[PDB]
């Protein structure tokens, strides 16, 4: 339920190949950014850090929960559906 | 003004059936003055009869002792299209309380004139008793009665030819002692587990079947009727100013004669013993501890006992409560870690597992005052436990998680070299 | 006092449960007494009408109440298991409860329980091997003046001492039903040896009446 990983935006690279390692398995890769995450206060500025390193890109708005009307006195409705059969 | 309480006479008690010697039927119940004028009461109003009960200071009898008249007011107000109803708490369920029953076999047509007369006050259309279910006769002595009522048109369509319309039903309850607070009794009636509700909503705005509802105790009801035939006045003419009336009293424990009794509020605790239930076993002086308003209150020593009064305020300065006013008596042949675990024991049994801090916290206390009564454990638990019950405290839904912290509270603060004096035993042993 | 079901030949969802003629016309007065819209308030006396005319609760018959009132057999199941009154195992024609709460343990309900199982032959929690009795503890059951009491089905034996008891038992193997109450001197609630209050003739109507009516 925490939502504290939700602040801040995020700019990341398309995932690339990876591939089993012949010898042991292991998961191989060629992509030098595969593991690149870079962190931003606001929208504006990942993007003119994408635009001046000649990045194409795409923005995503920020997706805010919607205000919820919460009542606990709705569980006891005299004729409402809200009635709880258990608590 | 009055300053001594007690020696109450027979002609100003209320209960005049207590002990069930005259008859508890309709016949007997209106020799004795109940039904009388019943309509010139509800007749006079609902504002003039919340009136009559603000002014004889009437405080809630199930435990809580909230004032009565202010209480029963918060229905005073226009509908809104929902019914609204009056649920009268019979279901008697702490320990050393006997009080409700007695009323309820033996003078039932109080209980249902108060029904009326408290609910006219309210605008409530009927009244659910709601009764343990181990009463099984007791609720069937009830039904009785509501039938001589409804009969003799003192209840039902135009009751005592008023023109108000009120029903009395009865519903029994199913084993739970958690189902007598006053939210897990109106979940009960509706039909589910009998976990409380929290607050807000009030019952006075939600309550059974999500209708307005006043919840009031069996003996709260019941005397409402002859505070308004004989006013509120008189009614206030007894006990210490904030703590008026008539109050029932159980005895029980280490006495000899043990028994309930009428007696005036604010009555010395030790003259209540003495003069009523023929004093404590083994003398005054073999006097032990004493719990005054059942469980849920915490235990005061012989020291305290020597003094103290029966009233609200009286057992909160004592660092008590006056509770359901049910003595329980411990002489000093008792074993005070164990009597105290054996109620531990029972909360442990009676919580209803909804929320953490009793559905964890008092099965935890129940362990460890377990350890208590052997010894096995070390001082430095007994603040550990001290905490804890602090944790549990006004943390809870309902007050189950009170009454449980506070007869562990009353052990420790009153009887600490006990509990490490039997710790001292145990480890030398081992 | 397991919290859970497991299927048995003689408790399925297949055990035979129904209730008879007569009881569906209590069934239907129950049901009036609360508003329309409102019938899952009934599930807690149609259940216990289940006990009364089975003697317990087979899932069958939780099943069938849930059915009649259209409620979830969920909730049903809640309710059975909450309450302590309901028995989901079959219990003795005769249902000991001892109550050892504090109020009783201080007036010696130890001996009471002592003598009931020396007599029957069986430990807290068993029925005997002709399935007469059944012996549990219980908390307070609201007669504590009256210590130490036992209840056995619907009615209360109070003032008891471990020869009381030992008759009451044999009383109930014979078969004759034992009046409830006291088995001391007195008849209920009052002081023992003497009414310390209530000894003048009551009132009658129309006494100490405000003016006003
Ligand atoms: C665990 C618990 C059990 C209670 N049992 C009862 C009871 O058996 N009878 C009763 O009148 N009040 C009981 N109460 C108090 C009720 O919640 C409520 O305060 C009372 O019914 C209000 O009625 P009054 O205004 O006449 O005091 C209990 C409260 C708790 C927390
Ligand atoms: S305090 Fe105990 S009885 Fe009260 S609601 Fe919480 S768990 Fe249930
Ligand atoms: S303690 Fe046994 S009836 Fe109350």
């Amino acid at each position: 339920s925490g939502v504290n990983n939700t602040k801040k935006w995020k700019m990341e690279f398309d995932t690339r190949e990876r591939w089993e390692n012949p010898l042991m398995g292991w998961a191989s890769t060629a992509d030098p950014l595969s593991n690149l995450v870079l962190t931003f206060s606001t929208k504006e500025d990942a993007v003119a850090f994408a635009e001046k390193n000649g990045w194409s890109y795409d923005v995503e708005e920020r997706k805010v929960p919607k205000p919820k009307s919460k009542s606990y006195g709705a569980n006891f409705s005299w004729n409402k559906r809200t009635r709880v059969s258990t608590k | 003004k009055k300053t001594s309480f007690g020696s109450l006479k027979d002609e100003d008690r209320i209960f005049t059936n207590l002990y069930g010697r005259h008859d508890w039927r309709l016949k007997g119940a209106q020799s004795r003055g109940d039904w009388y004028k019943t309509k010139e009461i509800l007749l006079k109003g609902p504002d003039w009869i919340l009136g009559e009960v603000k002014t004889s200071g009437l405080r809630g009898r199930g435990g809580a002792g909230f004032p009565t008249g202010l209480k029963w007011s918060f229905m005073n107000k226009p509908s809104d299209g929902r019914p609204k109803y009056l649920v009268v708490n019979a279901d008697e369920g702490e320990p050393g309380t006997c009080k409700d029953r007695e009323i309820i076999r033996h003078d039932p047509h109080k209980l249902v004139e108060g029904c009326l007369v408290g609910g006219r006050a309210m605008g409530a259309r009927a009244a659910y008793i709601y009764i343990r279910g181990e009463f099984y006769n007791e609720a069937s002595n009830l039904q009785v009665a509501i039938r001589e009522a409804y009969e003799a048109g003192l209840i039902g369509k135009n009751a005592c030819g008023s023109g108000y319309d009120f029903d009395v039903f009865v519903v029994r309850g199913a084993g739970a002692y958690i189902c007598g607070e006053e939210t897990a009794l109106i979940e009960s009636i509706e039909g589910k587990q009998g976990k409380p509700r929290l607050k807000p909503p009030f019952p006075a705005d939600v309550g059974v079947f999500g209708c307005p509802t006043t919840v009031a105790n069996v003996e709260t009801v019941a005397v409402s009727p002859t505070i308004c035939r004989r006013g509120g006045a008189w009614f206030a003419s007894f006990g210490r100013e904030r703590n008026s009336g008539t109050k029932l009293f159980n005895i029980s424990g280490h006495v000899n004669n043990p028994c309930t009794v009428e007696e005036e509020m604010s009555v010395p605790l030790k003259e209540l013993i003495e003069k009523h239930a023929g004093g404590v076993t083994g003398g005054w002086d073999n006097l032990l501890a004493v719990i005054p308003g059942g469980s849920s209150t915490p235990l005061i020593p012989k020291s305290v006992c020597e003094t103290v009064l029966m009233d609200f305020d009286a057992l909160i300065q004592a660092q008590t409560g006056l509770g359901t006013a049910a003595v329980i008596v411990m002489d000093r042949s008792t074993d005070i870690v164990k009597a105290i675990a054996r109620l531990i024991e029972f909360y442990k049994h009676e919580s209803c597992g909804q929320c953490t801090p009793c559905r964890e916290g008092v099965d935890w206390m129940n362990k460890v005052m377990a350890r208590f009564v052997r010894g096995d454990a070390r001082p430095a638990e007994i603040d550990s436990l001290w905490e804890i019950s602090k944790q549990i405290e006004g943390h809870t839904i309902c007050a189950l998680g009170d009454g449980a912290a506070w007869p562990v509270q009353g052990l420790i603060r009153h009887f600490r070299p006990e509990l490490e004096e039997r710790m001292q035993q145990f480890a030398q042993q081992h | 006092a397991l919290f859970v079901h497991r299927d048995t030949p003689e408790n399925n969802p297949e055990t035979p449960f129904d209730f008879t003629p007569e009881n569906y016309k209590r069934i239907e007065a129950i049901v009036k007494n609360y508003p329309e819209g409102h019938k899952a308030a009934a599930v807690l006396p149609v259940l216990d009408l289940a006990q009364r005319q089975n003697g317990w609760l087979p899932i069958s018959a939780m099943n069938k109440v849930a059915e009649i009132l259209q409620v979830p057999p969920m909730r049903v199941y809640e309710v059975a298991t909450f309450y302590t009154m309901y028995n989901r195992k079959p219990v003795g024609k005769y249902h000991i409860q001892v109550c050892t709460t504090t109020p009783c343990m201080l007036r010696n309900s130890d001996s009471i329980l002592e003598a009931i199982q020396k007599k029957l032959g069986i430990k807290v929690g068993e029925t005997t091997p002709d399935k007469l009795f059944t012996l549990i503890e219980v908390e307070c059951l609201g007669a504590c003046v009256n210590a130490p009491m036992v209840q056995i089905n619907d009615n209360y034996y109070e003032d008891l001492t471990p020869k009381d008891i030992e008759e009451i038992i044999d009383e109930l193997k014979a078969g004759k039903i034992p009046k409830p109450g006291p088995r001391s001197g007195r008849f209920s609630c009052e002081p023992a040896g003497g009414l310390t209050s209530l000894t003048e003739p009551p009132k009658g109507p129309g006494f100490g009446v405000q003016a006003g009516l």
